């Protein structure tokens, strides 16, 4: 009786919301869908949505999704978008070689301490960025030898 | 539903008994035969029709 | 207040001074002014040539 | 032709003067140009004299009469509307409530 | 007795522009007083700092 | 051959920075300095009469390297 | 009340400041300390410290975001044109038609320093050409000026009026530009980039 | 249901034939462009239609490499695929002397089954994909670039050209969507068209890894 009245009868899990957003263009007045969902596959995967032409906010399920190329197209996007909101520009470039830094190993890595270790190899960089005991003995123990490239 | 035995007032549990399902408490040898129907609706809110937002 | 942030990636340095700024127009974009008194303080090491 | 403002000297975006200078004719030439207008516009402006007063910014009695006038109409609408909501159903706007 | 107005582009922003003859008549003088001490204590010896 | 041929602004001060050094430590002139007596400003001089005897050694990341003179290259 | 109301706006603001100063102060401490080893190499290729690539030409391009003159652009054509006749108006030269200016810039961009330049830019000088040419057509035909030169109104020329000089000056300026606004290498771009997304 | 279910599997027929297209295999241009009226002629009804035998393929072959190679597709009908069901497609594999064939099951697969399927031989090649994944083809993404396996030849070009090192190029996962969809190995590499704003193309190159 407590659970029964929440079991899902259609709709995917994942998506908590969407509404119709509706485009007035003064040639044709379009209609999609603006899901506040975190389910990419399942949106496209249903019937009667134009897969070709989904987006999606969250960096890692387009990672998962559509490759890393969508990802970082998908990253490029959202800066430059939320870069114009507040009315100040910056050139493509940067974000594209953030992107790129981003995403050249073939996986999204973020800018955090985790993956700036995945990304980077110099021990006295990782040493002097974040946990600076634990990175020192963990190198101590490897024995890796850090050039000064 | 929440109800409870005139005896000593806990809660009422529905059990099946050797003639006809009844309400008894876990404390007492209190029970309560069911005649009729007993029906209790909660009228969960809907969905509503959303709109076109746009 | 490391010595990695503290001492390496930023150490205090010398022949440096701090002062406050004040409006002058009459000067070039690249250039500013100096007060004598830290002109005197702040030296520059030049070697003798011909 | 024109005026000069921030949209053509000032650190704005692109189509300043300067940047024009800047990219045409090299960097010297558009830094003499900045230290001429930095040495001319003040001695211009001292001498013909800029100044700012109560008087420049009293209110006038046209523009009294039309603050109060627009004043009394949003506040009448407002109470409209607060007594078409309290009393009454009032038209509620796609994508929210009545609030 | 302040004028508000533009004078030779020394007060560009929020800078302010005074007069000689004002700060030569007494305007804005001021005075610094600072404290130095000194303490001449007796240690658990029979000695005393003089 | 490959690079661009025109002498980048990182290039034009380490060349500039090193030659005011090389004439600060009692080095020869090659322009005839009038009254400078400033080292930097002979630098200066020098790389505009394209008489500074140094030669870019351009490294490419592989390892492969290029020399280029500063006459031969392209100032602004 | 109106002013507690906006005193309580203006300590609403001075919040936002100061949890925003701490907020984009790390924010650029991590972007910096994350970016700080790309390099551009000579061979236009951007690799990190340790010899990876990250692309092989920055921006797909290659071009300086500082010297930027345009929005996300090279060159502004019509502004450069423009410069170009301003700075250089010969009078002593006729004026060009269509076809007579579509084939000087095809005799002109053929040579051999236009070659190292890149395919896009050459092609939007040709696109750019080609509208300019239009332009000077319909002009032509509007007002019924002839390509021989012998039109009474002498006056009709200088609607459009384009030189051969010009011609050569527009594009001499536009591939001198675009050679200067290429990536110096040796550029420190990581770091560049990464002061521009924190500021 | 009888409506959705058979459109679905038309247009997961479709994707499949778009990917054997893209791979190489011969595929005739009508199985290409097949519209819902030709799949309804061949079976327009959901019990009529045979998930684990009406669907299957035999006929793709790689023309280009070579016509004695053979791949195959298998569509699972239960919505788990266990232990037994890869077994029997082994054996009719071996039977079939097929080393290549693709299974697209309907919700997923357990976990001892992808464990035993990874390492079910070196010479027979079997890839998982799910339903859902192949009822909107990634090639067609705005967002998902233009991709092309290049062959050694290209590959030792591209080296000479920027004197660099197959381990100094751009990685990207076996596991990644496009690499599955193309069926790309470790060492291959892959290169990238990307649209630019103007009318050029960036040039890029990623190895798998
Ligand atoms: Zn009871």
């Amino acid at each position: 009786k407590e659970d029964l009245p929440k079991v899902v009868v259609q709709g995917i899990p994942e998506v908590s919301r969407a509404v119709i957003h509706i485009d007035e263009q003064s040639g044709k007045e379009k209609y999609k869908l603006l899901v506040e969902g975190d389910n990419l596959r399942a949106v496209m995967a249903t019937h009667g949505v134009k897969g070709t032409r989904t987006t999606s906010n969250n960096t890692y399920e387009v990672e998962k999704t559509l490759g890393i190329e969508a990802a970082r197209t998908t990253i490029i996007n959202e800066i430059q978008y939320t870069m114009v909101n507040h009315g100040m520009s910056i050139d493509r470039r940067h974000v594209m070689l953030l992107s790129d830094l981003m995403t050249y190993k073939g996986e999204v890595l973020g800018i955090t301490r985790f993956g700036l270790a995945k990304m980077k190899e110099s021990v006295l960089m990782l040493a002097s960025f974040e946990k600076t005991a634990d990175h020192l003995f963990d190198a101590a123990y490897f024995g890796q030898k850090d050039s000064v490239c | 539903m929440l109800l409870f035995c005139p005896g000593c007032g806990n809660g009422l549990i529905v059990e099946e008994g050797q003639r006809c399902h009844r309400f008894a408490c876990n404390t007492c040898p209190y029970v309560h035969n069911i005649t009729r129907k007993v029906t209790n609706r909660k009228y969960p809110k809907l969905k509503e029709v959303d709109d076109v937002l746009g | 207040q490391g010595r990695f942030r503290g001492n390496l990636s930023g150490k205090r340095v010398d022949f440096s001074g701090r002062t406050v700024i004040s409006p002058d127009p009459n000067l070039r974009i690249d250039e500013v002014a100096v007060p004598v008194h830290v002109a005197k303080i702040l030296t520059f090491p030049e070697k003798v040539n011909k | 032709s024109g005026s000069m403002d921030k949209g053509t000297l000032g650190s704005g975006s692109k189509n300043n003067i300067f940047y024009i200078l800047l990219r045409d004719w090299g960097q010297n030439e558009a830094a003499d140009a900045m230290s001429r207008l930095a040495r001319l516009a003040p001695v211009y402006l001292s001498n013909r004299g800029f100044s700012i007063g109560i008087g420049d910014v009293t209110p006038g009695q046209g523009l009294l009469k039309a603050k109060y006038e627009l004043l009394n109409a949003g506040y009448k609408k407002c109470d409209e509307y607060i007594e078409a909501l309290n009393t009454g159903k009032l038209q509620q706007q796609p994508g929210c409530t009545a609030e | 007795t302040v004028a508000v107005m533009s004078y030779s582009g020394y007060d560009i922003e929020d800078a302010l522009v005074l007069n000689k003859a004002s700060l030569d008549r007494g305007f804005g003088r001021c005075l610094v007083y600072k404290n130095a001490k000194c303490t001449l204590k007796r240690y658990t010896n029979q000695t005393f700092d003089k | 051959r490959i690079t661009t041929p025109y002498m980048t602004k990182y290039e034009r001060a380490r060349v500039l920075g090193t030659r005011a050094l090389q004439i600060a430590m009692c080095a020869p002139v090659m322009v005839e300095l009038e009254g400078e007596t400033d080292p930097l400003l002979i630098a200066m001089k020098e790389l505009k009469a394209r008489k500074i005897p140094i030669i870019i050694r351009r490294y490419l990341p592989d390892g492969s390297y290029e020399d280029w003179g500063v006459d031969e290259l392209i100032i602004t | 009340t109106e002013f507690f109301f906006h005193t309580m706006a203006g300590r609403e603001g001075l919040v936002d400041t100061a949890v925003k100063t701490a907020e984009t102060g790390y924010m650029q401490r991590r972007l910096v300390k994350s970016l700080e080893d790309l390099c551009s190499q000579y061979d236009l290729t951007v690799r990190s410290s340790t010899g990876d690539i990250i692309q092989f030409i920055y921006g797909g391009d290659g071009l300086d975001p500082a010297a930027m003159e345009g929005k996300d652009e090279p060159l502004e054509f019509k502004r450069v044109l423009d410069n170009i006749k301003a700075v250089f108006p010969c009078p002593s030269e006729p004026a060009l038609s269509k076809n007579e200016l579509i084939l000087t810039t095809e005799s002109i961009m053929k040579k051999s320093e236009f070659l190292c330049c890149q395919d896009s830019f050459l092609q939007e000088i040709k696109k750019f050409i080609k509208g300019v040419s239009e332009k000077i057509k319909k002009t032509r035909d509007k007002y019924g000026i002839n390509d021989n030169g012998t039109t009474e109104p002498r006056v009709l020329y200088q609607l459009d009026r384009i030189t051969p000089t010009q011609v050569e000056k527009f594009l001499e300026t536009c591939r001198d530009k675009y050679m200067r606004a290429q990536m110096e290498p040796g550029s420190a771009v990581g770091a560049l980039c990464a002061q521009s997304i924190g500021e | 249901d009888d409506e959705e279910e058979t459109y679905r599997l038309w247009k997961i027929r479709k994707t499949i034939m778009q990917l054997c297209h893209d791979r190489g295999y011969l595929v005739t241009q009508d199985e290409l462009d097949q519209t819902l009226e030709e799949f309804k002629a061949q079976s327009g009804d959901k019990p009529s239609e045979g998930r684990p035998r009406r669907t299957d393929l035999t006929v793709l072959v790689a023309h280009n490499d070579d016509p004695t190679d053979q791949m195959f597709v298998f569509f699972p009908e239960e919505p788990k695929v266990g232990i037994k069901t890869i077994k029997v497609y082994c054996q009719r594999m071996q039977e079939e002397n097929i080393t290549r064939a693709l299974i697209v099951v309907q919700q997923g697969m357990t976990p001892s089954a992808k464990q035993s399927l990874v390492d079910m031989a070196p010479k027979y090649i079997l890839e998982q994909f799910l339903q859902q994944e192949l009822l909107i083809n990634i090639t067609e993404h705005e967002l998902v670039p233009e991709h092309v396996v290049m062959t050694k030849e290209e590959v030792t070009e591209l080296l000479a050209r920027y004197k660099l090192r197959e381990n100094q190029l751009p990685r990207i996962q076996a596991g990644d969507p496009v690499a599955r969809y193309f069926g790309i190995k470790r060492g291959q590499v892959v290169k990238i068209i990307r649209p630019s704003e103007t009318a050029g193309r960036y040039i890029t190159y990623r190895l798998v890894q």
